[PDB]
This record gives structure tokens, C-alpha cells and sequence, in this order.
């Protein structure tokens, strides 16, 4: 599980977020569809060049709901239930796409924060992205 | 494998721009933090017991920088990287015995490590060609298995 | 890919002693109903709301067959299965944008289903040469992705 | 989560193996061995030769922790609190290896019992072997 550590570095890393959520989750898409183009089809309405008003929005909704996780460590599948329902038997989001969009945060994140993502900031980060996803795909049954 | 020439300037180009052997330390040492498991083969390096320790292991440091000059051949030689890494690749199955796995794991922080080096530099785009490279990296290195 | 002409013989040799219109059937409704996210592909195929809807459904049970079939194709060449599926490759890349991952999970299924059917005599070894042919299909699946 | 049919058809399945539960994590063994080879080295001073003492006692000791899981599947992390330690902490198994003998042991009980390995039964133990082994691994940290 999360140990205290881990929430530590999990608090003071989406502190330092802060205010640029929505930039960060906005990036982090992006760059799941240039690295990874069969996640596209998932937004068939995205203009998704660099810097489009639909992919900042929903970057936006991302980042909300990340940080509302970041202050639930202790109660992820009952803060993330209602999401779960819509990613799993609306969305039928394939569970790869996880992996791929938290590959693309980490990446996000190391590259706005260099001074705080070290390699211990980035393993709790790792895996708080990583038990967001498990919720998130935890309910196809 | 397959880069357009564009591509493959865009990689050689940004790897000019990075100190090797510090994305080679970093990376071994990120894959030892993030995934302890891996830990599992490095049974000789001494202390890897926690992030602060694996960062300051001169051998964790001086593998990272065989293993990056490895990638940096890889870099000139991205038209045949099944030939190019075959050799490791029979090292990491029979003598080794490292899964395959893995070497999407470690490509996957030699990403990390370079965003986290070049910052706005290492744009959508320029991840994508490095995706690329990396993926072919892993590809390549487990193309020996049996 | 690399299977000595042994391992082909026992692959081939246990091919026909199945039914593929079976395996194929089988297999893609045990995809269907063991990974729900894949359904997100077949709107088109109707009712797969259960294993028994997705068992009786004709459409599964054409389109598995016609899966088997480029399968079997697949068997007569081994040796070069990124030729063989080189136009579906990109089929499932252009055209459907299937996360390759899922190849993997599919050929996975052809080998219970071939389980399923021969039983004892899908023996440890043959179900190694089995995994080499699927883990080769799947490969050569998602070399045209881009 | 496993769903009552779920548990249903582990239940059924897990009956039906009944005393022949280490002969059947035995041939899940030999199977992972000959399918990847990698994992041999695991089990270092086993003779991984078909039907051989070790492997068979081994398999005993896997078929009995999967009976007492499936007596337990409202309470796995509990029930395989002790295992999840050893797996971790000392074997330092590589996740990816349980996803492996997962694997091998469904298609050991498709060849043993082609009545019982419906669909529907198949997709229940997939997710009772899944289960079981996210509780093996949630102990790096
Ligand atoms: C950290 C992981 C994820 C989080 C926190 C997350 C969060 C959310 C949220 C809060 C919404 C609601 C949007 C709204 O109400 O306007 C949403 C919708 C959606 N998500 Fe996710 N998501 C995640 C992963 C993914 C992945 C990997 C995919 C696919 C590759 C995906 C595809 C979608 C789609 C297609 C929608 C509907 C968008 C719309 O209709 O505007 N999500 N997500
Ligand atoms: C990009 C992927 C990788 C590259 C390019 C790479 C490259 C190398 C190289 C160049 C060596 C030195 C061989 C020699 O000096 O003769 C080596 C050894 C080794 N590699 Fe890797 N490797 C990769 C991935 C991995 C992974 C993922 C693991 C384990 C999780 C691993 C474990 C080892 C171990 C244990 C050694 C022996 C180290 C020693 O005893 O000094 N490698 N690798
Ligand atoms: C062993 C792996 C696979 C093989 C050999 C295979 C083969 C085929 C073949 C032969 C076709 C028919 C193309 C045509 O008739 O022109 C097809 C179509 C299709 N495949 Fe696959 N496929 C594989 C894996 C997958 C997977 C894993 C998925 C999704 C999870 C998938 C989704 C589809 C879909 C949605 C179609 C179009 C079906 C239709 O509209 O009738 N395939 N594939
Ligand atoms: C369903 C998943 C698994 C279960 C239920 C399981 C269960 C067990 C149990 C109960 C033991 C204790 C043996 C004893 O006390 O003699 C054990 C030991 C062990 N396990 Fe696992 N295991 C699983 C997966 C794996 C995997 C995937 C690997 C590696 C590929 C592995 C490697 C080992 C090793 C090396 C030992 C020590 C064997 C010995 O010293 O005799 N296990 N396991």
C-alpha cells in the first residue's frame, strides 16, 4: 500500500502542482496521442493539436479528479467509484490506456518539475497513479 | 527500427543535448526505485535500499553508464537493432534470466529521465520518436529469448 | 518465427487434430467474455451482454472463423508471419485501433481453447511451441502500428 | 469485484479439482517452466523434469494457499497477508510471473476438466488467479 512516506511525497508533489492541473493533464494528453495514437479514437470530437481548448477542459476535469484523489489516499475506491462506473461499463476504456496516460503524467511532471521529481517523489507518484488506475479498472466486473 | 530520417534527427539530435552518462545513472536508478523487483539481479551492488542509497551506489552508477553506452550504439544503428543488441540479448535470457518485461520498464525511465533533463525541449514530439526508440531497444533485446 | 522444423511438425500436427472453426469460435468468445473492454471493437456484432449471449451469437461465431483462418494461413508461414500479417496489421492499426496488448490476451485464448479441446495431449511442450506461434502472431500483428 | 456468480463458479470449479489440486499446480509449474524458461531459476535446486518430487511437493503447497483463497474471497488480503510478504520481501518475484503461472494453471484445468471450463466458469477464474496475485504483489511497498 501507500506508505506514509508515500503520502508525503503524493502531498507535497500536487502541491506543487498547484494551480497548473489543468495545463499538466492538458500536456499529459497530448502527448498519450502523439506517443500513442490508437488512444484517439476515444475523443473523436478533440481537435488535439497543441494547445486546443477541448483537450485544456478535459486536462482540467483530469486534474480535478487527481487531486481530489490526492487528498483520499486512505479511501480511493469510494472516492473514485463513480468514475470507475463510467470508465469501465460506459467508456469500456481498454486497461493499457492507464498505464499509458500515468506514463505520460510522470513524463508531464518530470518535465515542469525538475527540481522536485526525484527518484523518490517519482516511485510514490508511480504508484499513485498506478492505484488511481487499478480503481478506475476495477469494476469491467 | 522504423524512424524517417526527420525522426532520427530529431533522437541524435536531443541526445547531444544530454549528459549520458547522468541519463544512464538515473534511469538504472529510477527502475530500482520504482519496480524493487528488479532489485532481484543486482544482488552484488551492495546497498539499494532505498532511493537516497541506490543514488549514491557507485555501482548502480557505473552500470548505468555501461548500459547507456549500449543505448548510445543502439542510437547509430537504429536500422538494425535486432543485430545491434542481439549479443545482450543472449546475455540478459540464458545468463541473466531477466524478463523480457523489463526492458519496456527501463526504456520507459530513459523516457522519464530525458523529459526530466530537457524539460519543454522534450516535446509530444520528440517523445514519440524516443518511444519509438526505446520500444525497438526492448523489442531487439528480447528477440533472443527461448 | 524461430521454431525448428520439429516444433513445427508438433504445431501442425496438433492442428489437425482440432476443428479451427471451433478454436476460432472459442477463442473470441473467451475474449469477449473474460476481457469485457475488447466488446468496445463489435458494437456491430449485436448481443454480447453475456458468456451464453456471446456464445450463441452467429456473428462471434463467423467472425472467429474467419480469425482461424488467417491463423492457419499463419501456420503454413512461419517463418514469416510479419509478411503474412503485415496487411492486417495495419487493418488493426488504421482501421480499428486495436491497443496490440490485446493480441496477446487473444492468442492466449487459442492456447486454453487448444487445451480445452486436446487435453493431455496438449503436453507442457506443446503448449510451449503454441506460445511461441501466438507470441510470433501477435508480434507480427502490431509491427505495422504507428 | 467477484461478483455472487463469480464466486459461484469458483466455488463449483474448486470442487470439482478437489484432490487433485497438487498434481494440477504441479503440471502449472511444469508448464510455466517449459513455456518460460526464465522462471526456473526460481526454483533452483528443483528437477523440473516431468513428475518429479520437488515439483509435485511444490505443487501441493500452491494448490493448498489457491483452496484456502477460495474459501476466502471477501477477505484475500488478509488470507494472503503472510504469502504476500514472502512473495515480495524475500522472493522478490517479478509480477509478471504470476500473470505467467495464472496463465498456465488455466490452461491445466481446461485439459483436466473440459465439462466444467465453460466460458463463463473460465472468465470467474481468471478473475479468482488475478485477485489472488495483486495480493501477492501489493508488497513492494
Ligand atoms: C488518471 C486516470 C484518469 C482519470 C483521473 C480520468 C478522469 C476522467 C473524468 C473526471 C472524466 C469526466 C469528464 C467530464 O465529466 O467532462 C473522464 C471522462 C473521460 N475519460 Fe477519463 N480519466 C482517466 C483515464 C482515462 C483514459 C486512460 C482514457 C482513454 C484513453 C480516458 C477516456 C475518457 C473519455 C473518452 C471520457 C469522456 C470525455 C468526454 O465525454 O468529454 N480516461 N475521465
Ligand atoms: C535498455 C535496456 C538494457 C540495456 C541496454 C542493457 C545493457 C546491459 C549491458 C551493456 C550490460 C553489461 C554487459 C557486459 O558488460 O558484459 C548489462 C548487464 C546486466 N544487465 Fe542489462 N540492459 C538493459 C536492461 C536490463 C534490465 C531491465 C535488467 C534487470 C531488471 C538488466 C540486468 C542486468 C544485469 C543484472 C547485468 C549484469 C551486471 C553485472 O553483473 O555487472 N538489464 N546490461
Ligand atoms: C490473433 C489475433 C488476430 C487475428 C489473427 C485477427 C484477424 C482478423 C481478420 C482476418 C479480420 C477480418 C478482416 C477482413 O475480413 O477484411 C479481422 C477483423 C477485425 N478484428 Fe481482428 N484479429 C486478431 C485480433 C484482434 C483483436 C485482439 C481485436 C479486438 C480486441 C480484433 C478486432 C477486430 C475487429 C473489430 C475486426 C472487424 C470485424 C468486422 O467489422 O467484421 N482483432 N481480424
Ligand atoms: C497463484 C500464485 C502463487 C501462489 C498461491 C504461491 C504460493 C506459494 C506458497 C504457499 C509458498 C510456500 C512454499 C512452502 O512453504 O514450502 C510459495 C513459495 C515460493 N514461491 Fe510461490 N506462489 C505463487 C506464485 C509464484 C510465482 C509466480 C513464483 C515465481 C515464478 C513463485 C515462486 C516461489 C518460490 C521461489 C517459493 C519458495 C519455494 C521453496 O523454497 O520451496 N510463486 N509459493
Amino acid at each position: 500500500v501507500l506508505s506514509a512516506d508515500d503520502k508525503a511525497n503524493i502531498k507535497a508533489a500536487w502541491g506543487k502542482i498547484g494551480g497548473h492541473g489543468a495545463e499538466y493533464g492538458a500536456e499529459a494528453l497530448e502527448r498519450m496521442f502523439c506517443s500513442f495514437p490508437t488512444t484517439k479514437t476515444y475523443f473523436p470530437h478533440f481537435d488535439v493539436s497543441h494547445g486546443s481548448a477541448q483537450v485544456k477542459a478535459h486536462g482540467g476535469k483530469v486534474a480535478d479528479a487527481l487531486a481530489t484523489a490526492a487528498g483520499h489516499l486512505d479511501d480511493l475506491p469510494a472516492a473514485l467509484s463513480a468514475l470507475s462506473d463510467l470508465h469501465a461499463h460506459k467508456l469500456r476504456v481498454d486497461p493499457v490506456n492507464f498505464k499509458l496516460l500515468s506514463h505520460c503524467l510522470l513524463v508531464t511532471l518530470a518535465a515542469h518539475l525538475p527540481s522536485d521529481f526525484t527518484p523518490a517523489v517519482h516511485a510514490s507518484l508511480d504508484k499513485f497513479l498506478a492505484s488511481v488506475s487499478t480503481v478506475l479498472t476495477s469494476k469491467y466486473r | 527500427v522504423h524512424l524517417t530520417d526527420a525522426e532520427k534527427a530529431l533522437v541524435t539530435g536531443l541526445w547531444g543535448k544530454v549528459k549520458p552518462e547522468e541519463i544512464g545513472g538515473e534511469a538504472l536508478g529510477r527502475l530500482l526505485a520504482v519496480y524493487p523487483w528488479t532489485q532481484r539481479f543486482f544482488d552484488s551492488f551492495g546497498d539499494l535500499s532505498s532511493a537516497s542509497a541506490i543514488m549514491g551506489n557507485a555501482k548502480v552508477k557505473a552500470h548505468g553508464k555501461k548500459v547507456i553506452d549500449s543505448f548510445s550504439e543502439g542510437l547509430k544503428h537504429l536500422d538494425n537493432l535486432k543485430g545491434t543488441f542481439a549479443s545482450l540479448s543472449e546475455l540478459h535470457c540464458d545468463k541473466l534470466h531477466v524478463d523480457p518485461e523489463n526492458f519496456k520498464l527501463l526504456g520507459n525511465m530513459i523516457v522519464i529521465v530525458m523529459a526530466h533533463h530537457l524539460g519543454k525541449d522534450f516535446t509530444p514530439a520528440a517523445q514519440s520518436a524516443y518511444q519509438k526508440v526505446v520500444s525497438g531497444v526492448a523489442t531487439a533485446l528480447a528477440h533472443k529469448y527461448h
